[PDB]
């Protein structure tokens, strides 16, 4: 009954901050702060090892910039979803805990929208919603034929690699994260960006989820870079930026770099927390260019780390498509720097909500020192 | 009326008696008809049948959509109470139903503090 | 559990790796070995059987 | 004869993008005088054999 | 010659048939986003039935209990698209016409 | 098929017909008047004048509806009615009363149908509040069915839910559930408490009205005879074997709780089931799953 | 839960000997069908009758008596 | 899973078991050279499942005796 | 084959999570209760209770004042605070007295 | 009169309790027809049903 | 037999019909009796309460929430006929492509207990049934708002 | 061919069968334990098989009429032990358990 005492903790901590909050409701305390950090306090009972501390580290810098319980206890459920998806052994504990997850991101992405913003975001949201119905129905099928072949539900099959796939967002799975993102607001699409994904890497380098064909990495990484090289928008090359580098992570992953893949998903949540919150010009341009990946900020070692990774397993094709990909990407990042100072003259919304951007950006210029071993 | 095809389903009972004897049967509980939804299908007939003959024989001569999903996932909720009832619990299963009722009891207090619950909208 | 799983170093360093699957059916459901009967002890048993029922110590094979 | 179906294939998910992008734009609910498949069906052919 | 075999095979094509009328159905008849969850709800209601199908053929619950989390979060996921339709058609400006129609 | 079909089907059919006849009796004793005199002179006669009657009376041509659903709604309830009595009497379904739970759910669809027909705006919201009832009072009927299976094992000690051994044992215990079942059961057969109809239908809001044929015949019918399936329903769980004496007598309580008690708003029957009810149901299952077994 | 107990042991009694008439049933059955197997086999060459299909545990029929279909 | 439908285990929860106390026992650096070690265990699980040779001798019998009926 | 008969007052069952482990140490309860493992907790651990139900109070006073409701928040956290903590300690204990835990202490304290 | 329509549906109804228990008792043979049955009872009464047969078929 | 022959092709007909009918309304009609003709497929595989919660949560929930839908966002679908002879074939033939010498098992029966299930949701696999738990939670907190 | 006595009957008669046939009943528990396959453990099978049949021809002459009549009664109550206490203690009156 101990080891279930473990489990249990977290649900009765969850539900008795939810009451907690739901009886002291008022107007005088709109941003509860005291909850924020009574969930804080909640998800470091979930924490077992560097993969669960790194997952209650950026759950809980996401959970800062969340108004009001709601968001943040939505925010709770996408943790214990993202938290159940490292665990899971079979393919129930796969589709549960990912369906929880997209259930907690269409919440999200609703209660997050303005009236006058409810046309394209509901649109968007109905989008992703179909298309994960889709991804969903085609696993669960292909996982019931065969649980029947072989009488038993193991992970390690090309079904749930595929799903996975979706889940990352690789090779052509990716238009669902372009759509819904684009249209919600800038920190949900920066949370849902980064911190499933490192659920999705953890199951793969657990479970052996891997694959012989490297098609889906080029695709996402030669796709990603021309479309961030031909997108007007700038959400849109944010966006194109993200397929392309997880498709060069997915790459990494399947040879067994599992190291690697976690210290590139802290650095760009790091480098990725500041372009997206931007309030700042040079916060943002700090952030777009660890993204890029120059050598002075955490960035350089991100991207390091994956290329150190590609230089081992000495496949020239890769190599030779990340170099060209790379510079297509380089040239979108100098059009964000263009864009902010050498287009016009820039104004920005005086939001003065940088609770951890500027932890950010200094822990990406000084953490480059620190982690030079790793590289 | 389903009929056994294999010796081991006959009960390894040779013969060709035993064959015309289960496809000519009767539907009895106490035999080889127990448990069975095929008397309740007959009912369906019987009573579509009596609704059509009455149809025919003239001819000749915002709060709805709420409640809607409340009672959908409430009704999630019973359905995986059900299983507990139908089995003798334990002093854990207790402890796992009542971990599951704190949830549900949880959600609806949400309900009733929100004022979902009022109707006057 | 049957769905869920995390791991656990050990301090002492006596456990070792082993497949979960098979610890977690051998913990909660078991795993039932059958051998198979020597030849002679059957045949022996089988004689003394069809013995008491030559001599008519035993029942009938079917009551009717 | 063993290398061509991977050019075939290519040249058959070219021709189906085409088509795709020809068909998605034909209007259901005004009538079409035309038959869609006839209009649609060489540029799947033709993309193929080209490849 | 064995019957079984006959409706082992006629079920493995019912329910194929089942799952690509649901999935492909609303889209490739182009219909309102209400049918496209309902077509999506028959795949998933097909998912499910395999895998008690699969559950009898192995005499092993897991397929049970995958359906039972197929109802749950099929139910859920409904429930919450339906929510986004409804929000989605009360915005519409006047000039929109079939704004449920997405695929027109 | 059997003959027991049709000596269920048969005496459901006259029950039906002398329950209607007892709606009206008890109703003018109450008010100090008498019994129909005019139509025979025992007054057994009195409801077949009525469906002999409406027989006859020309039928009309449907007006802009689907012609498919206007049919449909009548014999889905008539299947229903019969379905129910006939898994209530001739079925020993281990889980039967689930079954009929089930069949109670379904009761919706011939209301809501009823609704489409009209397709007026104000009728859409008259039908989506009968339905708002019927589904509020349902959950709370499954959540009583609940406590009923906690105290309901057979001889061999296997939980279940078969009408014959929740019939066999009369428990005291359950009889808390059982006021709760008696209010849900005026609440889905709509009877005057919860009588939303009435007030609304007096103007032609939308409902059954539209019928006046065939069609109007079965629905009052399938009311009556679901109101006599809640009473042996009622009779069957919480009052031990099953009586027709107590089938009666509890059709002639619920006109009688109908007489003495007024109608309630849509809000407050609503705010009743969910904020009243509910907690209610929900208290007496946790005590009684905490009680053991 | 005494009657249940009293029910519970009667069964547990039972149990042994239906199980060993039914594989004694099952046995005869077996032995009828090979020797129809054999007959049939004769003509054709290098078939050997009543192999194993399973090398070491034994092969339960899949369908059963007691299990059949509601409708 | 591994737990039976009415109670017990599975119908082949035991082929499985033991195919996986062969892996156990194989001291093979991969999991691929265990399965390799122990691909005649997955083949009685697999046969226990599906009973394909049954079924393969089945057919054979039958069309013999057809063969044999014919002429 | 036939069903097995199953008794339905004693049906097999298990709990969810499972430790699968062998004992290192000595098992001095093979099955400790909650009580028996708080009486077993080290007074460092209920010192570092301690410690962190007064950080947590002066936290949640802190956030709460924010929002006007100092007291309330300062209360909940240190009550949320000392109740994680202290069954973590718990489970620790309850470890240590099923021997996978290092027990020396233990068993000396309790022979 | 409340009465005599209460007199008619509770004679009706007995009369119906009545003609579906004895038509069963005699059909199925027991008054115990509907009561619960689980696996172990529902394959006795299986093995039974084809036991009565083959006996049958041995006697002629 | 017949009888489960006759249920398993129909379904086959009854998914045709939702997708082919061009009203809203009367497809959900078709998903209900689609959703009876599976409760049916059920008990031939010797289900009873699967089959019961399929039409509960399906039949007697899911489908008045979609008419609720329907009612609300009415509009007027009945614009053309578009189901030319060349449209069904084609829906056809690429249905039949798809369903087509998938590997099939024999048809099997297997008697489920409620027992055993409760036994193992409230015991080795609690895990699973408060997850679920909490999903419901979650799509009520957010449906609500 | 194998064959036993109906259900009815079986279970009017298993109180005895522990009593008196111990030896068959364990000899057939431990083989069936140990072993998988129904030839192994024919000799055993066909022991109980052979015991419980005489079991029941020896009591349908001891006690004709009262095993009958238990028989009867629990077949008419639905094999429910309850409801036949008086039958059932006639019976093992007149045909004494245990020897
Ligand atoms: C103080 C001592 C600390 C020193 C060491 C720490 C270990 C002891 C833990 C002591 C706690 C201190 C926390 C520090 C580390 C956190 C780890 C941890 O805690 O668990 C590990 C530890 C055992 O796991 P393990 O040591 O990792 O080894 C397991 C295996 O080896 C398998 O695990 P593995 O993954 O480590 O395997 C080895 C791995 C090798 O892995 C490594 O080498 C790891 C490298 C270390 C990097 C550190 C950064 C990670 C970020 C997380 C930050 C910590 C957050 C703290 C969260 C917990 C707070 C307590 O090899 C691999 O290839 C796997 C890949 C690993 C990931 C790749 C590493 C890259 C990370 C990203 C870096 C990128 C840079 C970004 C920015 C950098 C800028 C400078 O677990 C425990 O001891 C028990 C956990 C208890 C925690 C909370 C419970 C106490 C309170 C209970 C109730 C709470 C409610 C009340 C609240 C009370 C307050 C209000
Ligand atoms: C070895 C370390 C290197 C590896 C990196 C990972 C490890 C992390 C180590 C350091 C983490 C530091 C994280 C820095 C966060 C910055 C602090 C912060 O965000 O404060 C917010 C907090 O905002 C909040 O929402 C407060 C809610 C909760 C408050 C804190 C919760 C405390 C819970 C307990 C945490 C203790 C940990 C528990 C046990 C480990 C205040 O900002 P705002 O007021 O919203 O806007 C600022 C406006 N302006 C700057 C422009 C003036
Ligand atoms: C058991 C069977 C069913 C139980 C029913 C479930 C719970 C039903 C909801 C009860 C709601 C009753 C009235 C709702 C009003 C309310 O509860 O909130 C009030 C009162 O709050 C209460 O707690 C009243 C007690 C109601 C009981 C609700 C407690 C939680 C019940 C659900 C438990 C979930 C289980 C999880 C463990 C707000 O509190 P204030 O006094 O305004 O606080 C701010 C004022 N001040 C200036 C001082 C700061
Ligand atoms: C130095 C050792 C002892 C210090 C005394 C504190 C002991 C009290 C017990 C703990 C209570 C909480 C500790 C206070 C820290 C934060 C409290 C706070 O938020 O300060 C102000 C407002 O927020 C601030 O000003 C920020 C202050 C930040 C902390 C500065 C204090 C530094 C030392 C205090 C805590 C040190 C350790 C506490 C004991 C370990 C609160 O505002 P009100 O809710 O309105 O209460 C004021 C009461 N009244 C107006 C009615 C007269
Ligand atoms: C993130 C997790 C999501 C999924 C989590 C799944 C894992 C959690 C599953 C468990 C849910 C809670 C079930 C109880 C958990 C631990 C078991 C337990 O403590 O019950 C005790 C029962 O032992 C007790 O101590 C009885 C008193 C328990 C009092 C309360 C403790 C459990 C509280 C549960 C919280 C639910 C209450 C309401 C929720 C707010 C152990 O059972 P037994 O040993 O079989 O019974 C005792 C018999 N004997 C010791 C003699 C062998
Ligand atoms: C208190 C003891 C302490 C121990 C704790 C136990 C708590 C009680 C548990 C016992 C279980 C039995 C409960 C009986 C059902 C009554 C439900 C609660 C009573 C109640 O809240 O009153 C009204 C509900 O009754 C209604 O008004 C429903 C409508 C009634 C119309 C039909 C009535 C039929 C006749 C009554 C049944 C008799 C059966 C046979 C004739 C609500 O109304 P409210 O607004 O005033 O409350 C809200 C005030 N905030």
């Amino acid at each position: 009954m101990w080891e279930n005492l473990w489990y249990l903790d977290i649900l009765i901590n969850v539900l008795i901050i939810t009451i907690f909050g739901l009886i002291s409701c008022s107007s005088s305390a709109t941003k509860s702060y005291d909850l924020k950090g009574c969930f804080i306090i909640s998800m470091v009972g979930g924490v077992y090892d560097i993969p669960s501390a790194i997952l209650w580290c950026l759950a809980s810098l996401s959970i800062l910039n969340f108004n009001g319980f709601f968001a943040s206890l939505f925010l709770v459920f996408t943790w214990i979803s993202n938290l159940f998806a490292m665990q899971s052994l079979n393919f129930l504990g796969i589709y549960l805990a990912f369906e929880m997850q997209s259930l907690c991101l269409l919440v999200l992405g609703k209660i997050t929208a303005n009236e006058n913003q409810r046309w394209f975001a509901y649109r968007g949201l109905l989008k992703y919603l179909v298309l994960s119905l889709i991804a969903g129905s085609i696993f669960i099928f292909h996982a019931s034929s065969s649980y029947l072949q072989s009488g038993v539900m193991i992970s390690d099959s090309l079904v749930t690699y595929v799903f996975l796939l979706f889940k990352l967002g690789v090779a052509p799975f990716h238009m669902y994260t372009l759509e819904l993102f684009s249209v919600v607001s800038r920190h949900v699409a920066f949370v849902f960006s980064t911190l499933p994904k490192l659920s999705v890497l953890y199951l793969i380098s657990n479970s052996n989820i891997g694959s012989e064909c490297v098609w889906w990495g080029l695709i996402s990484l030669w796709l990603g870079s021309i479309s961030q090289y031909q997108s007007v928008f700038v959400r849109s090359i944010l966006l194109y930026s993200s397929v392309a580098e997880i498709g060069l992570v997915l790459l990494v992953l399947q040879e067994g770099f599992s190291w690697e893949a976690f210290s590139w998903v802290s650095i760009y949540f790091l480098s990725l927390s500041g372009v997206w919150h931007a309030n700042s010009k040079f916060v943002s341009a700090i952030s777009v260019a660890s993204i890029a990946g120059l050598p002075p900020f955490l960035g350089f070692i991100g991207k390091a780390q994956i290329l150190k990774s590609l230089v081992s397993i000495n496949l020239g094709i890769l190599i030779f498509s990340s170099i060209l990909a790379a510079t297509i990407s380089f040239i979108g990042y100098l059009r964000l720097i263009r864009l902010m100072y050498l287009v016009s003259p820039v104004k920005w919304k005086n939001n003065k909500d940088s609770s951890f951007i500027n932890w950010s950006t200094w822990m990406l210029t000084v953490g480059t020192l620190p982690m030079v071993y790793s590289v | 009326l389903y009929n056994a095809m294999t010796p081991a389903q006959r009960y390894f009972v040779e013969g060709e008696h035993v064959v015309q004897a289960e496809a000519n049967r009767d539907i009895l509980f106490t035999q080889l008809d127990s448990n069975s939804y095929l008397p309740v299908l007959h009912y369906v007939l019987v009573g579509t049948a009596l609704g059509v003959v009455f149809l025919v024989l003239p001819l000749l001569i915002v709060s709805f959509y709420i409640v809607s999903i409340m009672y959908l996932l409430f009704d999630i909720e019973v359905v995986y109470l059900i299983p507990y009832v139908m089995t003798n619990a334990t002093e854990y299963m207790y402890w796992v139903m009542q971990t599951f009722v704190a949830i549900l009891v949880g959600g609806f207090f949400y309900e009733w503090r929100m004022g979902a619950l009022e109707w006057r909208e | 559990s049957s769905l869920f799983g995390r791991t656990e170093v050990d301090p002492t360093g006596k456990n070792t790796n082993r497949n979960h699957q098979y610890l977690y059916n051998l913990k909660v459901l078991g795993h039932k070995t059958y051998t198979r009967r020597d030849p002679n002890e059957l045949q022996k048993a089988q004689a003394e059987v069809d013995t008491l029922s030559a001599a008519g110590r035993l029942g009938p094979l079917s009551p009717f | 004869f063993n290398n061509v179906p991977l050019m075939a294939t290519v040249g058959l998910l070219a021709g189906a993008h085409e088509a795709f992008l020809h068909y998605e734009r034909t209007p259901i609910y005004g009538k079409r005088t035309y038959n869609i498949i006839k209009k649609l069906a060489p540029i799947v052919i033709n993309k193929t054999a080209y490849a | 010659h064995n019957d079984a075999e006959f409706l082992g095979a006629v079920y493995n094509f019912s329910i194929r048939s089942v799952f690509i009328t649901g999935i492909l159905g609303a889209v490739y008849w182009r219909r309102n986003l209400i049918t496209m969850l309902l077509c999506s709800e028959i795949a998933f209601i097909a998912c499910s039935v395999n895998f008690l199908y699969a559950s009898a053929y192995l005499n092993d619950m897991a397929g049970m209990l995958f359906s039972i989390t197929i109802t749950t979060i099929s139910a859920c996921e409904t429930a919450l698209g339906l929510a986004l339709c409804v929000g989605y058609f009360q915005s519409r400006a006047a000039n929109e016409v079939e704004a449920l129609n997405l695929l027109k | 098929m059997n003959l027991n079909i049709i000596m269920t089907v048969l005496p459901l059919l006259v029950s039906v017909a002398f329950l209607t006849l007892s709606e009206r009796a008890v109703m003018g004793s109450l008010q100090r008047r008498m019994g129909p005199a005019v139509s025979g002179a025992f007054g057994i006669l009195q409801p077949f004048w009525d469906g002999f009657k409406l027989a006859v009376k020309e039928p009309i041509l449907p007006a802009n509806a689907a012609a498919g659903i206007f049919y449909a709604a009548p014999l889905i309830c008539i299947c229903i009615c019969v379905a129910s009595w006939c898994t209530l009497l001739l079925t020993d379904l281990s889980i039967g009363g689930l079954f009929l739970l089930l069949l109670s759910s379904l009761a919706v669809y011939g209301v809501l149908l009823a609704g489409y027909s009209c397709n007026s705006k104000y009728a859409f919201l008259g039908c989506l509040r009968s339905v708002s009832l019927m589904i509020s009072y349902e959950l709370v009927i499954s959540v009583v069915i609940l406590c009923v299976i906690l105290e309901t094992r057979d001889g061999n000690g296997f939980p279940c839910l078969n009408l014959t051994e929740t019939a066999s044992q009369t428990k005291i215990i359950l009889i808390p559930a059982g006021l709760l079942f008696y209010i849900c059961s005026l609440a889905e057969s709509k009877r005057v408490p919860f009588d939303l109809p009435e007030a609304e239908a007096e103007l032609v809001a939308g409902y059954n009205v539209e019928y006046s044929s065939l069609g109007f015949a079965v629905f009052f019918v399938a009311e009556y005879g679901n109101t006599l399936l809640m009473a042996a329903l009622i009779n069957i769980y919480f009052l031990g074997k099953l009586n027709s004496a107590l089938i009666a007598a509890i059709f002639v309580s619920f006109i009688w709780v109908r007489g003495t008690l007024p109608r309630y708003r849509y809000d407050m029957f609503m705010q009743i089931g969910w904020k009243s009810l509910l907690p209610v149901a929900l208290a007496l299952y946790l005590a009684q799953a905490s009680l053991g077994y | 839960r005494l009657e249940a107990e009293e029910v519970y042991t009667a069964r547990s009694i039972l149990h042994p000997i239906l199980q060993a008439e039914w594989d004694l049933r099952y046995l005869e059955h077996q032995r009828k069908e090979r020797e129809d197997e054999a007959k049939i086999m004769k003509d054709v060459p290098g078939w050997k009758v009543g192999e194993a299909t399973s090398r070491r545990r034994w092969l339960p029929p899949v369908e059963s008596f007691d299990v059949r279909p509601l409708i | 899973s591994g737990f039976g439908l009415q109670s017990g285990t599975a119908r082949c929860y035991d082929w499985y078991m033991d195919y996986l106390k062969c892996m156990d026992e194989s001291k093979a650096p991969m999991i691929t050279l265990r399965k390799q070690e122990c691909s005649e265990w997955l083949e009685d699980y697999n046969e226990c499942l599906h009973r394909d040779k049954l079924k393969l001798r089945k057919l054979l019998i039958e069309r013999e005796k057809n063969k044999q009926e014919a002429a | 084959t036939w069903p097995k008969p199953i008794n339905p007052y004693d049906v097999p069952s298990s709990p969810a999570y499972h430790r699968l482990q062998e004992p290192s140490y000595p098992v001095i309860d093979k099955d400790p209760d909650f009580w028996t493992a708080v009486s077993n907790v080290r007074k460092e651990e209920w010192g570092t209770t301690a410690a962190v139900a007064a950080g947590t109070f002066v936290m949640g006073y802190y956030l709460g004042a924010k929002g006007h409701t100092g007291k309330a928040s300062a209360y909940f956290t240190s009550f949320l605070a000392t109740k994680s903590i202290t069954l973590y300690h718990a489970y620790n204990s309850a470890d240590r007295l099923m021997g996978f835990k290092e027990n020396s202490r233990e068993v000396v304290k309790n022979v | 009169y409340a009465l005599p329509s209460y007199v008619i549906v509770s004679a009706a109804w007995a009369a119906g309790f009545w003609a579906i228990d004895t038509y069963q008792i005699y059909k199925e043979g027991k008054p115990s027809w509907n009561q619960n049955k689980d696996q172990f009872q529902r394959a006795l009464y299986r093995r039974d049903w084809y036991l009565r047969r083959e006996q049958e078929t041995i006697g002629m | 037999m017949l009888l489960i022959y006759i249920m398993l092709s129909n379904i086959v007909v009854l998914a045709l019909s939702v997708v082919l009918t061009s009203s809203p309304f009367m497809a959900l009609m078709y998903s209900i009796l689609l959703y009876l003709n599976v409760q049916t497929i059920l008990w031939s595989l010797g289900y009873d309460f699967m089959a019961l919660i399929y039409a509960l949560v399906y039949v007697g929930a899911l489908a008045v929430l979609f008419l609720f839908v329907v009612m609300m966002v009415r509009i007027q679908v009945s614009t053309l006929s578009t189901k030319t002879i060349q449209s069904v074939l084609s829906w056809l033939a690429i249905i039949l492509i798809f369903s087509y010498g998938d590997v099939s098992f024999s048809f099997p029966c297997g008697a489920e207990s409620l027992l055993n299930f409760g036994t193992q949701l409230y015991s080795s696999c609690s895990d699973l049934t408060l997850l679920n738990s909490l999903a419901l939670t979650i799509a009520l907190f957010g449906s609500l708002v | 061919v194998a064959r036993v006595p109906y259900s009815h009957e079986l279970y009017a008669m298993a109180k005895h069968i522990v009593f008196r046939n111990e030896k068959e009943h364990n000899a057939i528990l431990e083989c069936k334990a140990q072993h998988d396959w129904p030839e192994d453990c024919k000799p055993e099978s066909e022991a109980i098989v052979r015991a419980t049949n005489k079991l029941f021809q020896d009591i349908m002459q001891k006690a004709p009429e009262e095993f009958k009549d238990y028989a009867k009664c629990l077949d008419w109550y639905g094999l429910k032990f309850s409801k036949c206490r008086e039958k059932q203690a006639a019976f093992e009156a007149a045909f004494p358990l245990s020897e």
